[PDB]
């Protein structure tokens, strides 16, 4: 399409043209409070729910933080860097307050600002038109007085429309202004274009006059809630609610009584409606709210103790400030489902003779009440509590509840979101393997005929060789002779294999507990290699194969490896993330959305897709950029081109287009220069890019007739070349540009003598700004040139180990929890012990003999038979060998006593619960 | 537009149920065989009322089954075109806006949309407005809408509405 | 080919008795009581769920007298039933705005007594 033609050629970042809203430039007021605006609604507003900071850059603030996002805005919406940019090689003016991830949050509310700034401008417009045309009416006949059903748009309502500094209270100010003028619009737009429910019934039939009787306006009652006395003193007046009454009596309101029902509606409705109410409500509800839950039919027998929803099945007088993570998510699932209904509301139930049970309704009617025993204030006293509990109750309750659970409900699919960004950056934060390179990846299958794939890649990850192992699966130990006989003649295969093609690390897939002893097998083999010193040694590595799983089914691994049948494909896989993660992780996530099939967070399902796939797509930006990415590997490798989309400033789309150059003219990317002179690259993309892309000036030789630069492969960006060509001068004490710079590299030992302090004044003298952190980068990189800042690799765990081979987590593999194992013998020491079983997820469970039955067992044979299925609960669980003591007694599965459940709620409603189940019974 | 009409089924009994509750389970089987489907005869049917009477069932010869004409008094929910009816806005986008008349699904179509009304892909909500932004529709709102059209998919008619018409909106 | 417009419907609708969203609600609701009580039961279809909230929402009536009354005060007019029930369940607020809803009430009967007739609909909801 000619978009992609348009954002090719066009000279901002990719993602920032890809933006919903366009990115405009921002002067300093609007940067001010927009800098405010975000730090007040992003940093500094706790939530409601208890939400542990997920910050893991980290190896809240203060009011210093606005200048810093302010400094981020304007390096966004004027400068147009990019959050990497800023974040690498800005550092002086957003840190330490701002990290690459906060700067992100930032640029996700300059997003929101924009919006709602927008909108504010929408209504200003509509105000003001309403503004103008209601006086048409004035301007005709200023002599006559405005009905009482015309209200005076008089600034104070456009002030508060430019007082809004959120989108709930926008909404409360837009339904205050229809609740009033909505019904005059339409007739509005045909006079200026010309030129250039239930409430509507009470104001035809003039109720509204009355209402304006009965002791105060909304604004005024929401003050008195505001300070919480009677800041206004409600005007009282001689004739009864009756006496009233009977003059508005029409054929619409007949009865006397039924004046007054129009009547108290206008006033409960228009208390409801007023922002000043709405917002003081809206604050209240966020600090006395409480959650009960009470299943349904459906839920009384489907949540069980194994339910997710088992430990909120019963909730009452539970505040919303308790709920923590993705608690209420839950909450919200199982209603989903019709397990159980939800209720948010501010006063205690069932708790009658508490201390102070006095509910929100009963505080404030004396805000609205004439402390007064004449006959006739009773009754408009009565006339004045009917409205309020008609506005509470039938408006603002339903309202703000909703209000409240929406809230509450973002902030726990946040927390998932959150888990599924910290997921992905462990992953993609380990750095290639370092032997104490050529790495052999093998594969196997669950099932037992299947054969076991050896794959071989080499430096840049391309499959030399590969090893075929029918019956590797097969134990060494097996009592049948021809079995150890097939077993043994695979290890010496894979014995020659190893030998001669001599590779620096083994990885096998942690399918299941099987690995284990595939791991022994190969490092078994290893070490008669070792033992005679005929090879050094070649380490044993245990890899996850999930991600291997997923390159296994996607299409992508067909096309390279057309021959080579789905296990062989997860061999190269496996071998290839142990050589670097992050190129793996790329290349198998593609943009076809794969990347969501990968098991981040249970319930990453139940969350917005667009929140959070832009939420792990920002991990891949920040560790690319970190990392950096090499063009010319790129171009020889193509698997390895996914990385490029990633980096600053280019996207997917510049990505592509700058290979499609670089390979049209059968050339390299020999300098950052050439990116301009030969690819095209605007300035603004340069500035982003041109720090994060390395160049292999080794590799170039002197193949590249053209000038070639030492610093093009450093993180130093462009800009500061003249800078590090002056450090690297200073540092040998020179009393040329080229000669220095090469010399330090060889010997940065001297780049410590330097005294960078002095230097930064310098630049700061001749207007620079500061550069004390720019300085001490440049030092580094002259040190170790694109030094690797990801983790060392490390074998995983025992923890993680029990967990890759089982498939198995703490919340799902818990002692207590009742489970599924199959007999496969007794265990023996004639004399017995127990009853030996294998779970379906690999565990060896164990039965003692006491715990085999409620009552005394003679001989555990005839219980049990071989194969089996009893129902045991687990009592212990031994991760290391993947052993789980087990007990299958009647009496503990009932657990009367309830010591195996998992732990409920503390405000679980047992009186509920004990009640259900009793006229159950009944 | 929901209605009540009579209407007649016909249910085959196993001769498992020729007991003492076999008219019951004949109500019961009648209740899970009509309740929930569509027809685009009769529209929707939405419950079953009551029942008229049981007819005298037969013995199919061979087959071990008998077989009961059911005459029933059921609600039934079957729009028109033409008809204006209240509708529940469930999902809102670009392309249009997506409303729920009981069962029925709807969709509106940028043709049947006053000119007023303009996509705005912009807004975080995405929903109809205008200039002037006097009627704003969004996700849950209550709309008057104009059936224009009825088609008929896997025994489920589907219905397309409008809101072209004057005094159609968002009250 | 059946539609407000023309009013030429089949035989079915001219046996057939119509029913407003409030008796409907009414009924339904009725119907979900008796089912809950019912035990080892094929629950209730979501599609009745749905509709079931639907027309709860939107009922203009709230009690069966109301209901009774507003039946035996359209049952008084010459009106046939898609009408009747048309401007039961939408509840025009004026005159023009019913004009407008059903174009077959144009031009059948006069304004002031359909005013007449609008305002008590509105006086009946409470």
């Amino acid at each position: 399409t000619d978009q992609d033609n348009e954002i090719r050629a066009t000279d901002l970042p990719e993602r920032f043209q890809l933006r919903s809203i366009p990115v405009k430039g921002a002067e300093d007021d609007e940067l001010e409070e927009e800098a405010d605006w975000i730090y007040r609604n992003a940093f500094a507003t706790p939530t409601i729910s208890l939400q542990e900071s997920c910050d893991y850059l980290d190896r809240r603030k203060g009011p210093s933080t606005i200048q810093k996002i302010k400094e981020a805005l304007g390096f966004m919406r004027n400068q147009h860097f990019e959050v990497p940019f800023i974040a690498f090689y800005r550092k002086e003016y957003v840190e330490p307050e701002l990290h690459i991830n906060d700067l992100w949050r930032v640029w996700q509310w300059d997003e929101k600002w924009t919006q709602l700034r927008i909108r504010k401008e929408n209504l200003t417009r509509l105000f003001e038109k309403m503004q103008a045309y209601q006086y048409e009416q004035i301007s005709a006949d200023p002599d006559k007085p405005l009905a009482d059903g015309i209200r005076a748009l008089d600034t104070t309502d456009m002030e508060r429309l430019k007082d809004v500094q959120s989108m709930d209270e926008l909404k409360d100010v837009y339904n205050h202004f229809l609740l009033y003028y909505g019904r005059d619009i339409p007739k509005m737009q045909n006079a200026a274009k010309a030129s250039r429910d239930m409430y509507t019934i009470c104001q035809s039939a003039g109720l509204d006059g009355l209402a304006k009787k009965f002791g105060l306006t909304p604004e005024q009652f929401g003050e008195n809630l505001r300070d919480s006395y009677q800041r206004h003193e409600t005007e009282q007046f001689p004739a009864e609610p009756l006496e009233l009454a009977k003059d508005y009596v029409c054929s619409q309101f007949p009865t006397p009584e039924a004046v007054l029902e129009g009547a108290r509606y206008m006033v409960a409705l228009q208390i409801a409606r007023e922002p000043l109410v709405r917002q003081v409500l809206r604050q209240t509800f966020q600090e006395r709210a409480k959650l009960n839950i009470t299943p349904t039919k459906k839920g009384r027998k489907d949540v069980d103790e194994a339910h997710y929803a088992y430990s909120f099945k019963y909730l009452k007088n539970k505040p919303v400030k308790e709920l923590r993570d993705d608690q209420f998510l839950k909450i919200c699932l199982a209603e989903d489902e019709g397990l159980l209904t939800t209720d948010i509301s501010i006063d205690l139930k069932g708790v009658e003779g508490y201390g102070n049970d006095q509910t929100y309704f009963e505080e404030i009617k004396q805000f609205y009440y004439r402390d007064e025993f004449s006959h006739q204030v009773q009754e408009w006293n009565r006339q004045r509590t009917m409205a309020i509990e008609r506005a509470l109750q039938q408006f603002l309750y339903v309202q703000m509840a909703k209000e409240l659970k929406n809230k509450l409900l973002a902030e726990a699919k946040e927390y998932v979101i959150k888990a599924c960004s910290r997921k992905l950056y462990n992953w993609l934060r380990v750095a290639p393997y370092r032997p104490d390179i050529r790495v052999l990846g093998i594969a196997f299958s669950s099932a037992r005929d299947h054969p076991v794939f050896c794959a071989l890649v080499n430096g840049e990850g391309e499959v030399t060789d590969f090893l075929r192992l029918p019956h590797f699966t097969k134990r060494r130990t097996a009592w049948r002779e021809e079995e150890r006989e097939k077993k043994a003649q695979d290890i010496e295969t894979l014995k020659k294999f190893l030998l001669n093609k001599k590779p620096h690390v083994v990885t096998v897939a942690g399918e299941n507990r099987d690995a284990q002893m595939l791991i022994e097998d190969v490092k078994r083999i290893v070490h008669e290699l070792d033992q005679g010193q005929q090879l050094s040694s070649i380490g044993v590595e245990l890899v996850d194969n999930e991600l291997a799983i997923l390159y296994m089914n996607s299409k992508k691994s067909e096309a390279e490896f057309r021959d080579y049948p789905p296990v062989l494909r997860q061999a190269v896989s496996l071998a290839r993330r142990i050589q670097d993660p992050l190129i793996e992780f790329a290349q198998v996530c593609s943009s076809d959305e794969d990347i969501l099939c990968l098991k981040f967070h249970p319930l990453q399902e139940h969350v917005v897709k667009e929140e959070l796939l832009n939420a792990l797509y920002c991990e891949f930006i920040n560790r690319v950029n970190e990392v950096g990415v090499d063009v010319n590997r790129a171009i020889a490798h193509p698997y390895s081109q996914a990385l490029i989309q990633y980096v600053c400033g280019l996207g997917p789309r510049k990505g592509t287009h700058l290979l499609k150059i670089l390979k049209q003219n059968n050339t390299r990317l020999e300098s950052r220069t050439q990116l301009v002179t030969m690819c095209h690259m605007g300035p603004k993309v340069f500035m982003n890019c041109a720090g994060f892309l390395k160049i292999d000036t080794a590799s170039l030789g002197d193949s590249t007739d053209s000038y070639i630069e030492v610093l093009d492969g450093s993180r130093v960006h462009p800009e500061t070349y003249e800078w590090a060509r002056k450090m690297a001068v200073d540092a040998l004490e020179y009393d040329n540009p080229a000669g220095a710079l090469e010399e330090i590299l060889e010997n940065p030992e001297r780049l410590k003598d330097l005294d960078l302090d002095a230097f930064a004044e310098e630049l700061e003298r001749q207007g620079y700004g500061d550069k004390h952190i720019t300085l001490y980068d440049i030092r580094a990189e002259l040190s170790c040139r694109y030094k690797d800042l990801r983790t060392a690799y490390r074998s995983p765990n025992t923890e993680e180990i029990f967990n890759m081979l089982t498939k198995e987590t703490p919340e799902t593999f818990y002692i207590g929890k009742l489970i599924i194992c199959n007999v496969t013998g007794i265990a023996h020491r004639g004399q017995a012990i127990g009853v030996k079983t294998r779970l379906d997820n690999g565990v060896t469970g164990f039965i003692p003999t006491k715990f085999l039955s409620d009552k005394v067992v003679k001989r555990p044979e005839e219980r049990v038979k071989v194969g089996m299925t009893v129902h045991c609960r687990i009592m212990k669980i031994d991760i290391e060998k993947f052993s789980a003591d087990l007990t299958c007694r009647t009496s503990d599965l009932m657990d009367r006593n309830n010591e195996w459940k998992l732990p409920k709620d503390t405000y679980y409603d047992f009186d509920a619960e004990a009640a259900d189940h009793k006229q159950e019974e009944d | 537009m929901f209605y009540h009409i009579s209407l007649e089924h016909e249910i085959l009994l196993h001769p498992r149920y020729f007991g003492p509750n076999l008219l019951n389970t004949v109500k019961q089987k009648l209740f899970t065989e009509v309740e929930g489907t569509c027809t685009g005869k009769y529209g929707f049917v939405i419950a079953v009322t009551t029942i008229d009477n049981i007819g005298a069932g037969v013995i199919q010869p061979g087959r071990g089954f008998v077989l009961y004409p059911v005459k029933y008094k059921a609600i039934v929910f079957r729009p028109f075109k033409g008809e204006v009816v209240d509708a529940v806005v469930t999902q809102v986008n670009k392309v249009g806006l997506f409303t729920e008349i009981g069962p029925m699904s709807c969709f509106i179509s940028r043709h049947s949309i006053p000119s007023e009304m303009e996509f705005d892909p912009n807004s975080n909500p995405p929903c109809y407005k205008t200039m002037d932004e006097d009627i704003v529709i969004q996700q849950d709102d209550e709309i008057r809408l104009k059936i224009v059209g009825t088609r008929v998919d896997k025994n489920d008619i589907f219905a397309i509405g409008s809101l072209m018409d004057d005094y159609l909106g968002l009250v | 080919e059946e539609d407000a417009s023309q009013l030429i419907f089949p035989k079915e609708f001219e046996t057939a008795e119509t029913l407003l969203n409030s008796e409907v609600h009414m009924l339904l609701e009725h119907r979900k009581q008796q089912n809950e009580s019912a035990e080892d039961e094929q629950e209730l279809s979501e599609v009745f769920m749905k509709t079931l909230n639907y027309t709860a929402r939107f009922s203009r009536f709230k009690n069966r007298e109301t209901i009774a009354s507003v039946r035996s005060l359209l049952l008084q007019k010459k009106l046939h039933k898609f009408e009747l029930a048309c401007l039961a369940n939408l509840c025009p607020e004026t005159a023009e705005e019913s004009k407008a809803l059903i174009p077959s009430l144009e031009g059948r009967f006069e304004d002031e007594e359909l005013q007449q007739i609008l305002d008590d609909i509105q006086t009946k909801r409470s």
